[PDB]
Order: structure tokens, then C-alpha cells, then sequence
DNA sequence: ATCGAGAATCCCGGTGCCGAGGCCGCTCAATTGGTCGTAGACAGCTCTAGCACCGCTTAAACGCACGTACGCGCTGTCCCCCGCGTTTTAACCGCCAAGGGGATTACTCCCTAGTCTCCAGGCTCGAGCTCAATTGGTCGTAGACAGCTCTAGCACCGCTTAAACGCACGTACGCGCTGTCCCCCGCGTTTTAACCGCCAAGGGGATTACTCCCTAGTCTCCAGGCACGTGTCAGATATATACATCCGAT
DNA sequence: ATCGGATGTATATATCTGACACGTGCCTGGAGACTAGGGAGTAATCCCCTTGGCGGTTAAAACGCGGGGGACAGCGCGTACGTGCGTTTAAGCGGTGCTAGAGCTGTCTACGACCAATTGAGCTCGAGCCTGGAGACTAGGGAGTAATCCCCTTGGCGGTTAAAACGCGGGGGACAGCGCGTACGTGCGTTTAAGCGGTGCTAGAGCTGTCTACGACCAATTGAGCGGCCTCGGCACCGGGATTCTCGAT
């Protein structure tokens, strides 16, 4: 895992509280979400870098990232 | 919190997807992306939490989130 | 009848039946198909307003599919829950990206 | 040949929400596979959570969390408020 | 006189924007439909609204793509779409 | 025989000009076709099938309903 | 007083006591050892007697054949194991054909 | 000549009070019987002397049914041989 | 009327499988138990059930080892079982 | 005599066994098959008669043989 | 951790090349690697009973030869 | 250069190992294997040598032998290629499955 | 000794040893650890004599596990007799389908 | 520290077939386990016979019917003539 | 960047109409419903792992300046490829007959889910008997301790064979296709195996007088299992011919 | 197919190392006598019963005959899969050396199987009832098949607007040149993260049990949508307005 543990952490249990109040979490279940998260952007990173070479760049910026948002329907 | 997702971080990821040169405004932005797709999971997570009526996330429930995204 | 004794339209006997013969679970509870039908409802009620909306718009008097596109498209919710639906004779909302025209 | 659909009860919402407009056939099928969906996504989900938590019984409890996976934010408020006024009205 | 080249190209954007009827002929497309479906099964025979949904299902398709595959054109600072606009949109889409 | 060529050059233009494009290359054509092939190759296949297992020789607007469907394309309008 | 009835069996535990110390097994026999074997061989036969009665039942007959004992235990993956290598006389086969012998 | 006949038709009354057995049916419950004698009686007669030990105890029983039988009939079957010593030995 | 090829095949494996009498005659498979065993001893008498128990078990072979053959047959995406079919499970079974 | 183990019968066996079509060659050899299965068996069970210093094959010395042969066979003891 | 890989596909090869095999699919490895495992877990649940059987902590190499013999698979050469 | 058709290095590996005894697999990743597999019944066991190199025995000899069957069930397929379906075959008939 | 009277090199005392305390029967016969010490001692001289051969076959002077692999294997009661037996390092018959062949 | 072993016998059997041949620890080991297994199948089938026999004894009449038994064909024959003299002899 | 004509396209107002949109009704056919009660199933009940939270450590990882060159943006050109004029055609398509397929119409044939008659097959008190509870001192097996060694395990460090990973292809199998031959299916006949039935005795199961042969306990002796020092056949290693076999060629 | 050639394998080979089987000797435990005894096993000696034997009936199973379709088996043609190849790396193996459970053997003591009557009731068989189930049986359903019907197709005949095609010329793509600017390696301060410990403790998890939930089932009913009738309004069409790009100019 390339994130660190303990900020993950913190991150997902400041967005889970405005869902829900007086939450806990399984250990696993941070681990879960942090692999999840992770693949995730990795995969956004390749098509980012798919649409920055397809301008005839080497260098990824953040309207590539948002054209391989838009595609990918998000 | 989310500022805790540091730039080395973000290019460590960016390498393993391949990226071999990289913008300064990337790694905000790339946060913003994050915290999105974690609200999303997440909101679904804990409903399945809640439907269980358990005040702890497991991690069936992130699982669920996923598949039905 | 039961959507009269829910204050419905959509019909919660039908409804319950679907669920029953549907193979969903061994057990259906009397205000699921209750709650079901009034959500259908609902969602039906969401999408012929817009539609409805758009008819006008359009100084038409009745609902075509062009409408229904217009009205789920144009709203980001409705958008978002049938975002890899296709609308027949829906065709797509007016947009020219801004660096094609002159 | 008896074909069951869900075309009078759609014409019966459009009446209410817009007394002096009409809708094409096409336009009706439109509605008729939209109601089917969502009909398929919500008792589907609400499957898998009855099954999830090892019960036998889909209850409102199921269609109202699997309303909430579903949906957009306030269009799954807005359904959760109608489903919920709908039951307990019923119940009375 | 002539329209500039664009001109009508736009004016045509406007138009197919604006109506929903299907851009496809409809007898060429049923040829192509049984063509298909026939190497896969033969004598075949189809609905009225089968053929009509896969048109439907086809065209829209195919318009979408054209969305994203100018979403590529212009990201590389073109006007003109070309294959390879095509080939990225299908890529990030996950159909390639 | 050769019934991809029914997708004439002027039906894909017009096809783009309702996804937007203003300017069209001279490959696109052939190469759009080649694309609309695998989509409805893809899609007829399934719907076979389903023909198939129901040991009917006609396919349904139903059968291509639920290819569509499992194919994550649905479609309104023709159940 | 019997042994088989202060273990709260059916099964003979003198007998089985007999029987192992009969049966060259070894010199000595502990005093549990038979109630122990008793036991499971009891189990055993009431588990394949519950399944067959089940057989007979939907068989509308009131009496276990050989039949309905084949198809308990072939039907039951545990027993079929354990009874792999067994032939249950005038029990038949379980119906099955292959999928592509069928129109 | 001896046979497991009535204590099988007891097993059966329990299990299925109003069902019976055809003569044949019994005798394979008995060949059943004395096959699974033989089989845990003859591991533990194994285990025993592998071990130098002269006395088959329930312990080599148990052992025999653990090597012997699949799964859950070995679980079912090590729960009911050591309630019936337990029952037994008060 | 003619029932096409396979119907009707198909309509005894139901009966057989379902029903669990012997298959082979009980005079002629007595009376080659006999001649097989008096090329092992002489004088020999046989039990009623003796030579029961020797049917049982003869036919239960057979029959397992035509599901084997039956195996081998579709294996090779056959329907019809040939002696390769039996040689082939009989090998395999280290027969 | 092992011709008196007819086609047809062969044919209700493999029925039994779940074959549909079956080639004409497959009678011989199941004959040829069954002799050698019945031999091995009933070599032993005769080892197990004589032993006894009897005459008559009983059908424990069936039943023995087949067990010691790896064919259990059970409702004959 | 996942040490069944360690039967690499060469290993599985040379032990399919002994049993006379001259062409092998692609996914005979994997499988391979599945019937392997089961073998082994049923020889060594076997031989490990055995062991705590004798109150020990070591599995000796009796324990493996009683675990095949009663398993149909007798081995000679470790008595 | 030269270059072997396909079939022909394979035939002389089948003559090569046939003629000879030596264990297949590796020593050290089969022990690891054989460690893992007994852990999971019990923890904290020790082997004796001989033991783990009874198991490899057992297990090589148990694979040439299906590979044979295995081998036997293609050919008859007039395949010359072994499938896993083969494999199945071999141990449905062998009643392993 | 009793072998010696028996004419036999296997060890008819101990064989007589082995049969008491195995729990076979309550009671042994004076000549059936004799018959038995006599057939072991039989079966062992077969397996050696092919065994023997395969090695000098190979023109070694030593019997490794390959010959006797070899010896059993090629001779059809004693593969009878084995036919579940593993030997440690005996490999296998070299034997190619004909079909595999070019 | 004893562990008996049937080793010296075999080896002097095969220095009555093959006087200058000699054989590995391995396949020693190897001829060990045969007689050990083989031992156990005769016996373990003459225990069989006695208790069959309702007879308290293993006699070498159990031993022959066992090897008959266990032994194929000619193998059988063999070991019956070599067993039968060794127990005439001894008997004399 | 900013009118202006005008002709072009598109829009806007009016016309008539024709098939879709609206509306009932027929009835049947798609709804509830009262009572059942076992039931999952949800509510009360404990223990806990594991979970929350804490209380150190430094060090992998985190942030901050430097130049700086890679990377990108901005213009001019080229062309050539595509966009928009005229001109010709050919499949589209309206659109109006025909036929084979298939489904569903009925439309026929043997199998199928139940319906009773008559048992052979299991239930039942009575009368034995033999195999199973009840102790007592017994070895004596074994269970629990306990020391002592062994060896299974860890673990560091080479290196080198082997295991992984592309790649050019070249068979090798998977599918299509056809002739065919050869085995299912039934039907007309015939055996001949049941079916039933009777007798003879051969053998077998039990019975007893007895006996020898196999256990038990003893003595001693040595064969033999364990170390221990030794040639020697097994292995290693360069070294050597003789196949063994794949590109050119009959 | 066969013959060369051409490398590439395989294979005896003679030499040297070597470690490992072996022959020597050495104590001990297990065999061999060895006697005495008692019980497992014989060898007549029966009842009797089970099994061969036969013997006549016959009814269905088996056999032979003939007919067809369909499974088998070439046979071929494709594509793609696994192979043979070289290259790289990574982990197995050997080495070496410390270890710390744990086998292992021995020790001491004590539960406790056992034999031995001993009673005795559970078992077992008998003779005499009392039934599910087997078969003989029916009433309906199976599907296998066409059969005509309808639909979908095929075709045919137009005419025709779009499509195909061209002509032409203008404008983006892209490229290169150059400006130009910012992550980033890099180096060092930093700082808190993961590990490592730790204790108390909260809801999750397993658990118990009554209850209220809902299939459920004709008993009861009421509305809905296919069919059909009737109606207008937007759609095609015709003519004026607007606006409107594009040349006509800066």
C-alpha cells in the first residue's frame, strides 16, 4: 500500500462521520477500503496518463484527469 | 484530514499507474477525486452497517459497498 | 383495497405478488409491497412532472420519449439513477462544445 | 391474451401531476420498462440484504436501506418519506 | 454563394441535436441485423420491435461515442475526430 | 453478404453531428463501422442465445431487452 | 441394571464388549471403549434409518427397502463417502443421465 | 446366531415411530453394523499397537472415528461416543 | 408408428434405473457359476444365496462399469459405448 | 454357458449404467469381462469352502471374497 | 504462505514428461496444483492424527506410512 | 540456426525421466509445502527428515501415475494433448471423485 | 534353532514372536510360524533374483531401488502382488504411446 | 538402543541367488517393508480364517489358505511347495 | 470589428384532416380475506476477543530550497483532406402479391397419477437361557514425572541452476461436412427359463469321548544388533565415438 | 521416401576420490530346548433339510429379419496455444553454526481390566393375530404430429432523393522553433508511524425463547384492457415574416 495507515484512517472516519454517528470499524474494513481506494486511483493514473500522451505530453495535469473522469462516466 | 494524503504519496500511486511526469496542481485535485470515491463507498458501507443495526463497519460492508458500485 | 388503504395509486396487491413469484425471499412483510409501490409511485410521479414540464416547454400538450429524455437528462439526480439507461426516441440534450464554434 | 402492465396506474400519477396533458404510446412504454426496473433493483437489493443478514423475510425495512443504496440523495429522501407515510397509513 | 467550411457543419449539429428520428436507414440496418444474427443461428426469424431495438440500441450507442471520442479531438487540441480518438475513448471506457 | 456497408458514410456523419463533431476525419468511417459490427455482434450473440434457450426460432424484442440489459446497456420502450 | 441403558443407548454395550474382547483386537478392553463404539454405531444407523424412513415415505410405503436405503446413502455425500466402496443388494442405481444423451 | 436386528428396529422406532423394515432392508443394516465393527475396531487395534500399548481404550475409538469417517459424521459421531461415556461413567 | 432412434433407448435407462430387479436370467448365470467353479474344485454344492450374492455382485460390477464406459464414450464426444470405452475404464480402474 | 448371459440382458444392464447406444462389439466383450470377474471371485470364495472342509459354497464365502477383493457386499450375511 | 506455487511449471512438467505425456494445455498446471493439494492435505490430516494419537510433536516418518497405507497407497522404504 | 520441431524435445524428455529416479520437485519448496499443509492441522509440529521425503515420494509417484491415466484419457480423445478434463476423467474413474 | 530344522535362513523364532504378540489368535500352531517364515523367505529370494538380474541387465553389481522397481513391474504376478505399493525411488517402465511417436 | 530388522535374512537369501551381488541401504530398506507388509497380510488373513472357523488357533492350514488367498497364480503354487516342505521337515 | 441586400433558409400563421388519443364495457379474471399456527425471527441475555485507547522510539518517510532541462505553449505553412456547390444513379422504400415455416390450432396416439382386493409380512403374549450386571485382589499397564540428550529449527551467507518471461511458429485440435455402415426398433417364432411341484440323500450342523499339541515358566546360551575400522564399487570428470536427428536435396 | 551433412545429443571410458557397505568383535535378551498340563481340536454319529435332480405348462424373453436414420469416422481447414528458444533474476541449496523444545528413556505409583462366580433379566423363539403394499386396475395426462393459419419472407415495380461521385479550394494539424517555466532529484531538518508494549472494557457474537407473520385458500368481487367507437390537433402543406450568412466595404 502506497498511502500512509494512519492518515487513511483518519480521513475514512472523518467522511463516515457525517454519515453516521458513533461508528466503529473492523480493523479489516479500513484495510478493505484503503486497497480499494488505492486500485482505484492507480487505474485513474493510467487513463489520466493515457489522455496527457494523447496530447502529445509525458506530463499528467488535471483536465486529464477530468477527461478520463468524464469518460469513464463519473 | 484529507491534506494527510501527502504529495509523495499521491506520487507513489501516479508511478505504479505509469506516470512519469507529473503537474503541481495534480495533487490537489487528485484529492479531491479521492475524498469523492470514499464518500460514495462509504456512504453505502453504512447503510449496510445500519440495516444490520451494528454500530461497526465490517468489512462485508465496505465489500457490498464496492460490489454495488 | 390495500393502495386505497395506503392512499396510493400504484397497486400494492400486484405488487405483492410480483414479490411473492419474484423468488426475492421465503418470506414477504405486509408493508414491503406497501412501501415498494408508494416508492414506484413516486419515482413515476418525479419524471412525469419534469416530462410534463418539458411538454409545455414545448408548447405540446402531450408526453413524447423526446420529453422524458429532456426531463431525466436535465435533472442530475434522475440523471445519475439512470445513467446507463437508453430513452428510445429520446435523442440527446442541445450541447456544442464552445472552441467549435467560430 | 391477458397482458398485464402498469400503464393506467402511470396514467392515473400523470393525471395528478399534470391534469390536461397526455402521453404517446411510445412514451408510455417508456415508463412501463422504467417502473419494471426499478422495480427489479429494489427487490433485488433488498434480496441480498435479507440474505446478507440471515433472515427469511424481505420487510419495508429492506425496501426502505435498499431505496437508500439505490438512489440519489434527496430523491431517496423524498421516497423513503412516501414509503414511509404509505405503511404507516396502511397500518392504520 | 457558399456557407465557409464549418458553417453547415454546425448548422447540422443544431439540427440532429434538436430531432430524435433515427439516422440510420431502416432496411440496410435489418439487412445487417440478420446478416449477423444468421451466422449465428440460421433462419432466423425476427420481431418487428427486435430489429427496431437493436436500431435504437445501436445508434445511441454509436452517438455517445462520438460524444467521448470529441471530448478526445478537442483534448488534443483538434476539431477534426480521428481513429485514434475512438481507439482512447474505448479504451478508458473499458470496451478495449 | 457485405450489409456493413448499408452504414453509409452520410448516416455516420449524421451520427456524429448528434454526438457534437463538427470536423470528421477520413478514417473514422470505416473504422466506425468496424466498431458498430463488434457492438452488434455482441449483442445479437446474446440475444440468440436467449432465443435458443427458449427453443424459439424468432427473436423477441425481449430477448434483446435482456441482452442489452446484461450487457449494461438497457433500454426503455420495448418490453 | 444395563450398561446400554446408564449410557442412555439402544445399542448393546455387553455384546460390543464381548465382541472386541473376542475379536483379537487387543489383550485388554478399557471399560469406555464399548459404550464409546456402541455409541457411534448407533449414530450411525440412526442417521441412515432417518434419511430411508424419509425414502419410504415419499415412497408411500410404511416399511424400509433396500431401495430406499441405496438412495439415502448415495444421496448423501457423507454416507456415499463412507459407503464408497459398498454394494447394497437389490438397491439399484441412482436415476441419472448424462445431460447429453438427452433430446 | 447373532444379529443387531432389535436394536436396530429400536434406532428405527425412535427415529420413524410409524415406519418398518423388509427383511432384506435389515439384514444390510446388519452388514452395515458389523462393517463399521470392523473398521474402528481394527484401526484401534492399529493405534494400540503402534503405541505398545495392550489396552484398546475410548480414547483409540475416538481416534479410529476421527481416521475413519468424513466430516461431519466424524464430528456427530466423536459428540455421541463421548456423551454415552460420560452418561455412562456416573 | 416408430418411435425415432433414442427414444426409446432413453425411455428403459428410466425404467432400469428405477427399478432394482436382477438383469441377468437366474438358470443360465447358475449354470455358469457352476462350470466356472468346477475348474477349481470338485464336488462342489452351492447355497440358494450363494449364488444370489454372486448375481448381485456380478450385475452391480457390470453396471458401474458401464457408467465408466459411458464416461469414456462421451469423453471421446461419442453416445455409443465400444470396447476401447470398457478397455479404457477397466486400464484406468487398474483392472 | 457364458453365452447364456444373452445381448439382451447386457443391453438392461447397461441401460441401468445410463448408456443410450451401444455397438455391437460390446456383448462379447462384456461376456469376456463378466468371466474373469466371476473367476476371481469365485476362486476365492472356494479357497474359503475348502478351508472349512465343506462342499458346499455358502454365502459367507461369497461375501468373504468379494470383501477381500475390495467389493463389499452387503444383505447376505 | 501460498507455497503451493513452489510446484512450478517446469516441476509439473518433468513429472508429467515421467508419466509419458508429450503435449500439455495451459491449464493443467493450476489443476495440477489443486489434485496436489488435496492429496496432500488428506495424507497429512491422517499422519498428524496419528502424531497426536502418540502424544507427540513430531511427525515421524511411521506416521506418514500408516497415514498411506490406511489411505490405499502403501509405501515402501521408510519403516 | 537449428531449431528442434515441436514434439521432438518433448519425446526425448519422456525417455530422459523415465529412465531415471531422481525426485521431480524441489526439495526445499515442497518441505515448505508439506510445513504449511501440517501447520494448518496443528501448530508448532516438528518432521523427521524421512518424513517429508516420504510425502514427496508418495505425492510424485501419486502424479506420474494420474498423469499416465490422464495421458491415456486424451489419446483416447485422439488428442496428444492432456486438459484438465482428462484429469477428471482419470479421477472420476479411479473414485477420487 | 527351529529355522536351522526347517531348512530356512528367515527366523522362524522370531517370526513365531512377531504372531503371538501381534494379537492375531489366542492360540498358534508350531508349524504356522514356519510356513510363514518359509513363504517370506520364498517371496524375498523371487523379488531378489529379478532384482538381481535388472542390476547385472545394467551391469551393476549392487541391487538399488530402480531394480527392484524393475524386477516387480516387469514380472506380471509379482505387479499383481504389489499393485498398490509405492517403491521409494524406483521410478517408472520406460513406455511411450505409439501414437506419440513421429 | 535396538531396533530389530530382517536385513541379515534378506541379505543372506540374496547371497544364495546372487552370490556377488550386493544392494543399497535403500533397497534394503525397501525389502524390509515388503516382508513387514507381507507378514501383516498373511497373518492378518489367517486371523481372519480362524475366527471365521470359530477356531482359536492359526494353524498352518491358516498360513496356506491365506497364501492361496493373497498370492497369485504360480506365485501361489510356489510358495504353498516351499512352505509344506519347510514344515515337513521341521516336523521331522 | 460593422451595416446592408438579398436570397436563402428557416420560421410563423392558417387548413384540413385522419389516425392516434380518449372513453366504456364485458367479463373474466385478476384482487382480497379469516383463520391456522408453526414458525423464523426479533427481542432479552453473557463473555468475551479484540478493541479503544494509551505510553514510548526513531527513522522511514515528509517537507523545503535549486537549477534546470524537459515539457509545453504560440505562430507560420502545406497540403491535402475534407466541406460544400452541381450531376447522375440505385438501392430505399412505398406497396402490392405470393409461399414455406412455425405455432398453435386442435390433433392423435401410449404413458401416468392415482383406485381398490388380497394378501404375505410384520405385531404379541408365553416360555425358556444365556449372556450380561456385581466385587476383590490382582498385577501391570500405564499415567504421570523427570532428567538428557538430540535434533528440528533458525538463521547468515554465497551462486548457480533453475525458474520466469517474451516470441515465431508450427503444429494440433476444434469445427464442418459427407458417405456410410451399422446398430436401434419392431415383429413374427421359438425356446426355454421360470413356475410349480416331489423325492433322495449328502452333507451339514450339532454331540461326545479323548488327546495331543500348544501354552507357561526356566536356563542357558548364543545368535545377533551395535559400534568400528576397511577396501571398492559408486560417483565425478574430462574424454571419447556413435548415433540421432533437422535443413537441404532425390 | 531417402541421403547426406551438421551440429547436437547420448554413451562407453579410464582416472581419481570417496564414503560406505562390510567383516570383527561384543555384550544381552529372546530362542531354544524343555517339561508338564489342559483345552482346541478331532473323528464317529446322528437328524434332517436343502439341494440337486426331474417333469409338465406356458408365457414371455430371446432370436432372427428387415428397415431405416444417425453416429462414426475420415477429411479438411482454420487459429491460436504451447513449444522451443534465449535472457534475466531469485531462491534453493549447501554451509555453517547456535539453539531450545521435545523425544526418549527410565521411575514410581496407582487406576483399574480381569477372572469368578452369581443372579438375573434381556433376549429369543414360538404360535397365533392383524395390516400396508402389490397388483390388477382405472381416468387422465404425456407428448408427437401434423394442419391449416398467419406471419414473415421474397419478389416485383416503380420513382426518386439521397448517395456516389466529383471539383475545389481553404483551413486546421503539426511541426519546428523558441520562450519559458516547475517539478524533482537532492540534500537535510523533521516528526510522527508502526512496532511494541500495555489494561480495562462495549458491543459483537453466540444464545432462548415466545409471538405475530405471513403463506395460504378457496370464498368472495370488482375493475381493466381488447375491442371497439368516436374526436380533434398537430402534421403535412402553402404562403408571408424574420433573420441571416455572405458578399459588398471598411
Amino acid at each position: 500500500l502506497l498511502i500512509r495507515k494512519l492518515p487513511f484512517q483518519r480521513l475514512v472516519r472523518e467522511i463516515a462521520q457525517d454519515f453516521k454517528t458513533d461508528l466503529r470499524f473492523q480493523s479489516s474494513a479500513v484495510m478493505a477500503l484503503q486497497e480499494a481506494c488505492e486500485a482505484y486511483l492507480v487505474g485513474l493514473f493510467e487513463d489520466t496518463n493515457l489522455c496527457a500522451i494523447h496530447a502529445k505530453r509525458v506530463t499528467i495535469m488535471p483536465k486529464d484527469i477530468q477527461l478520463a473522469r468524464r469518460i469513464r462516466g463519473e | 484530514n484529507i491534506q494527510g494524503i501527502t504529495k509523495p504519496a499521491i506520487r507513489r500511486l501516479a508511478r505504479r499507474g505509469g506516470v512519469k511526469r507529473i503537474s503541481g496542481l495534480i495533487y490537489e485535485e487528485t484529492r479531491g477525486v479521492l475524498k469523492v470515491f470514499l464518500e460514495n463507498v462509504i456512504r453505502d458501507a453504512v447503510t449496510y452497517t445500519e440495516h444490520a443495526k451494528r454500530k461497526t463497519v465490517t468489512a462485508m460492508d465496505v465489500v457490498y459497498a464496492l460490489k454495488r458500485q | 383495497t390495500r393502495s386505497s388503504r395506503a392512499g396510493l395509486q400504484f397497486p400494492v396487491g400486484r405488487v405483492h405478488r410480483l414479490l411473492r413469484k419474484g423468488n426475492y425471499s421465503e418470506r414477504v412483510g405486509a408493508g414491503a409491497p406497501v412501501y415498494l409501490a408508494a416508492v414506484l409511485e413516486y419515482l413515476t410521479a418525479e419524471i412525469l412532472e419534469l416530462a410534463g414540464n418539458a411538454a409545455r416547454d414545448n408548447k405540446k400538450t402531450r408526453i413524447i420519449p423526446r420529453h422524458l429524455q429532456l426531463a431525466i437528462r436535465n435533472d442530475e439526480e434522475l440523471n445519475k439513477l439512470l445513467g446507463r439507461v437508453t430513452i428510445a426516441q429520446g435523442g440527446v440534450l442541445p450541447n456544442i462544445q464552445a472552441v467549435l464554434l467560430p | 391474451s391477458r397482458k398485464e402492465s402498469y400503464s393506467i396506474y402511470v396514467y392515473k400519477v400523470l393525471k395528478q401531476v399534470h391534469p390536461d396533458t397526455g402521453i404517446s404510446s411510445k412514451a408510455m412504454g417508456i415508463m412501463n420498462s422504467f417502473v419494471n426496473d426499478i422495480f427489479e433493483r429494489i427487490a433485488g437489493e433488498a434480496s441480498r440484504l435479507a440474505h446478507y443478514n440471515k433472515r427469511s423475510t424481505i420487510t419495508s425495512r429492506e425496501i426502505q436501506t435498499a431505496v437508500r443504496l439505490l438512489l440519489p440523495g434527496e430523491l431517496a429522501k423524498h421516497a423513503v418519506s412516501e414509503g414511509t407515510k404509505a405503511v404507516t397509513k396502511y397500518t392504520s | 454563394h457558399r456557407y465557409r467550411p464549418g458553417t453547415v457543419a454546425l448548422r447540422e449539429i443544431r439540427r440532429y441535436q434538436k430531432s430524435t428520428e433515427l439516422l440510420i436507414r431502416k432496411l440496410p440496418f435489418q439487412r445487417l441485423v440478420r446478416e449477423i444474427a444468421q451466422d449465428f443461428k440460421t433462419d432466423l426469424r425476427f420481431q418487428s420491435s427486435a430489429v427496431m431495438a437493436l436500431q435504437e440500441a445501436c445508434e445511441a450507442y454509436l452517438v455517445g461515442l462520438f460524444e467521448d471520442t470529441n471530448l478526445c479531438a478537442i483534448h488534443a487540441k483538434r476539431v477534426t475526430i480521428m481513429p485514434k480518438d475512438i481507439q482512447l475513448a474505448r479504451r478508458i471506457r473499458g470496451e478495449r
